[PDB]
């Protein structure tokens, strides 16, 4: 967990490949009821930022093209701006859902 | 007056011309295009065909 | 057991000759209506 | 029941439009031509009277 | 090279006649000089590769067009007088 | 008061006084201006188109 | 006053392939669905050219099959685009459920039920299509294929004197096939209307499998001219499989006349069948077979249901991707395996073929989503 | 000047300025149902004439 798992980390992050597209993780992941609540829910600037980042990868997949090396997004520089909000919208929804359980 | 410009101008521009053009260039394609085919095809089976020994049995 | 076999390779080789022709004009007419998207550059404006 | 195109406009439109409307007829009758392998225009053509 | 096929497969040599003299003498200097226009071509290529001619100053390739127009008026005469008439 | 020169086909066209002979505003500061990024990084040359070359010179 | 737009019977392809907003950065892989529709037509247009000389009868279907090659004009030329068409058709609707499973597109939900049932219809209309010439291994393909049908207890026989209209495969089992095979792509036509139609509420998927909604192109001109150059290729592909290689894909006993006491040494369905049938005697028990193959084919119905990523597409998920490529390779090897006869070593080859099939569809590919999940910090 | 315009030499000049040319647009707004560049220059030219 210390000495590769982060290493590990950072060689899959670099094989799945999103970072050279200028994509963020949480620009990947996949709408639901909860990830469109959660987008909803982003302030302004984020979300131009992100809808932004979107349509320049879906750019660069037109051509077939990568960003060059030094525009690929980092690791470490990588924020997870979305999942505060996505873990908010899946807890009121659970709360939702075992209220309506009982 | 240079002859890129006339031969857009007076058989591109307008496309009933245009459609004019693609007529008459079929009609003379399929005349060329089928006597090239048919004289290579005839030279790459020279004496094979019957045509080539048609004469022989008169 | 082929009757059509001269007749059918004759037909072949007309459409291999326009296959060729073909090929290339179309994919071109691609390239071409395709081209006013592919050298498209986008920029971003953040207001800060 | 055809009365309300009765101007001077619309025989100017008509002017203007002879030209287009018989090129594109002759480009009909050349591709109808064409298309059946017509045996009476086919014959009035130099190239074409190759396989007759 | 096609005129060097055109050697191979002929039906006589410079020593069959004054007309198989005449004619390989005469397409063996165009051949030579044919062969001396391309490798000037070659050179003039090589030049501009390197960036050598300018868009006023390029007489290496006015020398090689001037050259070839003249390879190419040789051949002319050489179509008509030993191949077309008489032939 | 009377002319401010518009109207997209070049000419001295009748306009209002606060904007033929007060053309900048009465906002005190300016703001800012936002930099342009791109996806690339673009050559955005003015003059003469960037470069013509096609090798090593 | 346009009457691209208001017009009710032009607003329907204006709505469909004109001003129809479209992935800006759709692959080629999507050109696969129109060339379906395509030789959807074309077999039809085919299909018609051969129902005016065809003679549904077990006297003289082989008669009138030869009779279409050898007296009527150029028909050497639309009965072998008729079966190379076929095969052209099955090589596009599996690329085409090939791009559906790598790129997430079978959460369209509706759209992919659609389109197995589609799925289901054409194996059908090609199964039918193959009995049709009453050669030797049509009759046989069909005798042993329905009489492996026949094994529910209580209720198959019962099913397969329906089905056969007799005692066995005759002149009214042929005579059935041939309606049942001239109507089926009609059906189909429908299908894939109400296909498309499920697919326009929400558009289209991308490689990428994020919101296109940000960068989307009209249908026209773009992908109208790459569906043509699309449609070119296939041409190209087609017309060299009918005029240089007119039986590389077929089989030579169905040159012969059925003769109902001729058993062949080897008895084959054609090649886009095979894979199911190396599925079908996997397993050494008829019932078991059967199920096995229903089952084969409706794990693309359970798909959906399946999938455990927070992503969408394959692109960003390697684990998943060899998964998917080792799952193809399965595939390709099935395919032979059902080419070839039931001795060793194929028979236990088949068997691991279609239990690691099975267990890379249902299994392993979960297990490497929820792996590439908390590999990604998310989970 | 004005006086020498009539109909014949006016569809000329407009012909010559506007026909199968390749526009300029410029755009700014809530622009996407504006049209790609395609079929606006498409739109310059009728298949009729
Ligand atoms: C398949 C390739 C052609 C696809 C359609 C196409 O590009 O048409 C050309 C063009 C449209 O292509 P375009 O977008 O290049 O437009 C050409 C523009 N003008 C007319 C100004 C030069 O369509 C036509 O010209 C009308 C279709 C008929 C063409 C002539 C047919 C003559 C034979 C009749 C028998
Ligand atoms: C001092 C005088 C100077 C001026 C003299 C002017 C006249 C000189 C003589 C001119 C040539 C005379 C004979 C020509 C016709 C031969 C007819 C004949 O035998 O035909 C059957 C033979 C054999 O028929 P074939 O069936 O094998 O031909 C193949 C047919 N196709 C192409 C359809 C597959 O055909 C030919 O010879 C055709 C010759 C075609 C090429 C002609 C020149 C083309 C242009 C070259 C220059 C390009 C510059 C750029
Ligand atoms: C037969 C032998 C004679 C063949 C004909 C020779 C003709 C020479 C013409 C004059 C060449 C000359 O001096 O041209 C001037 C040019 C410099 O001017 P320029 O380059 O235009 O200006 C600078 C641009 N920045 O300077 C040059 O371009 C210099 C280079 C020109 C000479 C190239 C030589 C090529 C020779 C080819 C034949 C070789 C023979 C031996 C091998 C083959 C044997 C069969
Ligand atoms: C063979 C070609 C392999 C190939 O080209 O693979 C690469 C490509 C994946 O590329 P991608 O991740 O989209 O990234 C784009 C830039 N490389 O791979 C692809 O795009 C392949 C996507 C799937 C399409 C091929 C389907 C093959 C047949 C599948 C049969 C099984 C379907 C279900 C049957 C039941
Ligand atoms: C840690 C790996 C490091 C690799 C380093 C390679 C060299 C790196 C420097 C040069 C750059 C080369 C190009 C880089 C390509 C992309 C990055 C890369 O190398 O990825 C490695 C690739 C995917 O990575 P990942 O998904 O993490 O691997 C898991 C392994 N299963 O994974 C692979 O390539 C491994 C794939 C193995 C697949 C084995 C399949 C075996 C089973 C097949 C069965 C088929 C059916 C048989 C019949 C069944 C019934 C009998
Ligand atoms: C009868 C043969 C079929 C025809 C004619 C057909 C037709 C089409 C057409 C025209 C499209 C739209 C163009 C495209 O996106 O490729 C399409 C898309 C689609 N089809 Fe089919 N289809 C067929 C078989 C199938 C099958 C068997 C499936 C299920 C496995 C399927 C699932 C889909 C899906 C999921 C899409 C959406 C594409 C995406 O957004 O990624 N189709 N089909
Ligand atoms: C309504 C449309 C169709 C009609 C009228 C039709 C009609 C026929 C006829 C009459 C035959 C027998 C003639 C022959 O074998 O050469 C035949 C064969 C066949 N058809 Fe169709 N068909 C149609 C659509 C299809 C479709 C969509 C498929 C593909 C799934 C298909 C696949 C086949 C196959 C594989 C054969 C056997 C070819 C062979 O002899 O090897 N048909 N069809």
């Amino acid at each position: 967990s210390s000495k590769w798992l982060d290493g590990f980390r950072k060689w899959y992050y670099n094989a799945a490949g999103f970072n050279k597209l200028g994509l963020m993780r949480d620009d990947t992941l996949h709408e639901t009821e909860d990830v469109k609540e959660a987008i909803r829910r982003l302030p302004e600037d984020l979300y131009n930022d992100r809808m932004f980042r979107i349509k320049r990868a879906l750019d660069l997949t037109m051509r077939h093209q990568i960003l060059p090396k030094d525009q690929w997004t980092k690791y470490e520089e990588d924020k997870f701006y979305l999942e505060p909000y996505l873990k908010e919208v899946i807890r009121e929804r659970k709360e939702r859902e075992e209220w309506a359980k009982k | 007056p240079t002859i890129p410009s006339r031969l857009y101008s007076l058989l591109f521009r307008r496309t009933s011309t245009f459609a004019l053009t693609i007529a008459v260039g079929a009609l003379f394609f399929e005349r060329a295009f089928d006597q090239g085919a048919d004289a290579i095809y005839e030279h790459i089976n020279e004496g094979k065909l019957w045509k080539h020994i048609k004469h022989k049995y008169e | 057991s082929e009757p059509e076999h001269d007749h059918r390779k004759r037909m072949g080789l007309k459409m291999l000759l326009m296959m060729g022709l073909l090929l290339p004009l179309t994919y071109a007419m691609k390239r071409h209506k395709w081209s006013v998207l592919k050298s498209r550059k986008l920029a971003y404006r953040p207001p800060k | 029941m055809l009365s309300r195109f009765l101007g001077p406009r619309y025989r100017e439109l008509a002017r203007n439009w002879i030209p287009t409307a018989g090129m594109w007829g002759t480009v009909g009758a050349v591709g109808l031509v064409w298309a059946t392998d017509w045996r009476l225009i086919l014959d009035w053509v130099p190239y074409i009277n190759g396989k007759f | 090279i096609l005129q060097a096929s055109e050697y191979f497969e002929t039906s006589f040599s410079i020593s069959d006649g004054i007309y198989g003299s005449t004619f390989f003498m005469a397409t063996g200097f165009h051949g030579l000089h044919v062969i001396i226009g391309s490798t000037f071509l070659i050179v003039c290529l090589l030049r501009q590769l390197k960036f050598h001619f300018t868009s006023k100053h390029h007489f290496g390739f006015e020398a090689a067009a001037w050259y070839w127009h003249f390879v190419d008026v040789v051949w002319l005469f050489l179509y008509v007088s030993i191949y077309w008439w008489g032939s | 008061m009377y002319y401010k020169f518009s109207s997209f086909t070049q000419k001295l066209a009748g306009a209002w006084a606060s904007e033929a002979y007060t053309p900048q505003g009465l906002k005190p500061v300016s703001t800012e201006a936002p930099p342009i990024i791109f996806a690339t990084p673009t050559k955005l040359t003015s003059s003469v188109t960037a470069y013509d070359y096609s090798g090593k010179n | 006053t346009n009457m691209r737009k208001t017009h009710p019977l032009f607003k329907i392809i204006n709505h469909s392939f004109i001003d129809l907003p479209a992935p800006s950065n759709i692959s080629s892989w999507w050109n696969f669905g129109s060339l379906l529709g395509v030789c959807l037509m074309v077999q039809i247009i085919t299909g018609l050219f051969l129902a005016m000389h065809y003679t549904s009868d077990t006297m003289t279907a082989f008669s009138s099959v030869t009779h279409i090659c050898r007296d009527v004009n150029y028909g050497w030329l639309i009965r072998y685009m008729h079966a190379n068409g076929a095969s052209m058709f099955f090589i596009c609707l599996f690329l085409h459920v090939g791009r559906g499973l790598y790129y997430g597109s079978y959460t369209f939900m509706e759209t992919w039920n659609i389109g197995v049932l589609l799925l289901f219809a054409v194996m059908a209309t090609a199964f039918m299509g193959y009995v049709l010439p009453w050669g030797q291994m049509s009759f046989w393909g069909a005798t042993v294929i329905t009489n492996l049908l026949s094994a529910i207890p209580y209720i198959g026989t019962t099913l397969v004197e329906w089905i056969w209209g007799g005692f066995s495969v005759d002149k009214a089992t042929l005579t059935r096939f041939f309606a049942f095979h001239f109507i089926l792509p009609f059906i189909i036509a429908a299908l894939a209307i109400v296909h498309l139609l499920f697919l326009h509420e929400t558009g289209s998927n991308n490689p990428t499998g994020l919101n296109s909604d940000a960068d989307k192109i009209p249908f026209h001109p773009y992908y109208t001219i790459k569906d043509i150059l699309g449609i070119l290729i296939m041409f190209l592909i087609l017309m060299t499989l009918v005029l240089f290689f007119p039986d590389m894909l077929g089989d030579p006993d169905n040159y012969m006349p059925a003769n109902p006491l001729n058993t062949p040494p080897h008895i084959k369905p054609e090649w886009y069948f095979l894979f199911a049938y190396a599925i079908l005697r996997s397993i050494p028990n008829k019932l078991g077979g059967v199920l096995a193959l229903i089952l084969s084919i409706l794990i693309l119905a359970l798909m959906p249901f399946l999938h455990t990523s927070k992503q969408r597409s394959l692109m960003f998920r390697p684990i998943t991707q060899i998964l998917y490529w080792i799952l193809v390779a399965n595939l390709l090897i099935l395919t032979w395996i059902g080419g070839q006869p039931v001795e060793h070593p194929f028979i236990i080859i088949g068997q691991l073929a279609s239990i690691s099939y099975f267990s890379i569809i249902l299994i392993l590919m979960p297990i490497s989503g929820i792996i590439e999940d908390k590999m990604l910090k998310l989970y | 000047r004005i006086q020498e315009v009539d109909a014949q030499m006016l569809r000329d000049i407009c012909s010559k300025y506007f026909y199968d040319q390749c526009p300029a647009v410029a755009g700014y707004g809530p622009i996407e149902q504006l049209p790609d560049y395609n079929r606006i220059r498409s739109g310059m030219f009728w298949l009729r004439f």
